């Protein structure tokens, strides 16, 4: 596995909810900071995302500040699922690509 | 990782059916019947089970307690699911021992 494109070019995705329900206690949580962090820091988004008034180009990398930013916007309640390009999804044969993969940590 | 059936497995629903639970006070069976299908399953009194009598099960869905084997939900709800519960359990008991680490790996 080696990134060769930089885009393999596919549409597909999946989305990683912030909320993991807690059992037992029925009612549904927020994945705590480190979590969420371990998922979205260094991604890039498959489609576009609307919340809090600001909007997220798709396309955009993510950073600390942008995992951060979407977890707010969660707990203002106005987003749950989280589109991103994923290793899976990738479409890059023989390795993967860019946009799929994300941030050299 | 070797995808190995588990130990303490779990059994699952292989369609969308609704939920009777039959005990003669010998084997613990719980029944799930669609419309226009049925199968029970052979369950020992010990385990106890997730789903309450007459309630609405999906495809693939735990009816009982403990770990899902990987090529049987594979070939019930789909690959996407199965991604998700591999990667999720993997990130358990990493994220349980206080290791931090992306899900992109
Ligand atoms: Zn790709």
């Amino acid at each position: 596995i080696v990134v060769r494109e930089a885009d393999c070019g596919t549409t597909n995705y999946i989305s990683v909810p912030l909320f993991q329900m807690d059992e037992v206690t029925r009612t549904l949580r927020l994945r705590k900071r480190s979590d969420i962090e371990s998922g979205l820091y260094g991604r890039v988004l498959a489609r576009e995302v609307e919340a809090l008034g600001r909007r997220l180009e798709e396309g955009r990398y993510l950073s600390l500040e942008d995992v951060h930013f979407l977890i707010k916007a969660a707990e203002a309640g106005e987003v749950r699922e989280v589109p991103v390009r994923s290793p899976l999804t990738c479409q890059t044969r023989y390795g993967v690509c860019q946009k799929c993969y994300g941030y050299d940590l | 990782f070797e995808a190995r059936r588990p130990k303490a497995k779990a059994v699952i629903s292989e369609i969308d059916g609704v939920v009777r639970i039959e005990e003669g006070e010998d084997r613990l069976s719980v029944f799930v019947e669609s419309e226009g299908f049925s199968k029970e399953y052979k369950l020992p009194k010990d385990a106890r089970l997730l789903v309450k009598d007459g309630d609405y099960v999906e495809a693939g869905q735990p009816l009982t307690r403990g770990a899902i084997d990987p090529h049987q939900l594979l070939e019930a709800k789909g690959p996407e699911a199965v991604e998700r519960y591999l990667v999720d359990e993997i990130q358990k008991v990493y994220r349980a021992q206080g290791v931090k680490l992306h899900d992109k790996h």
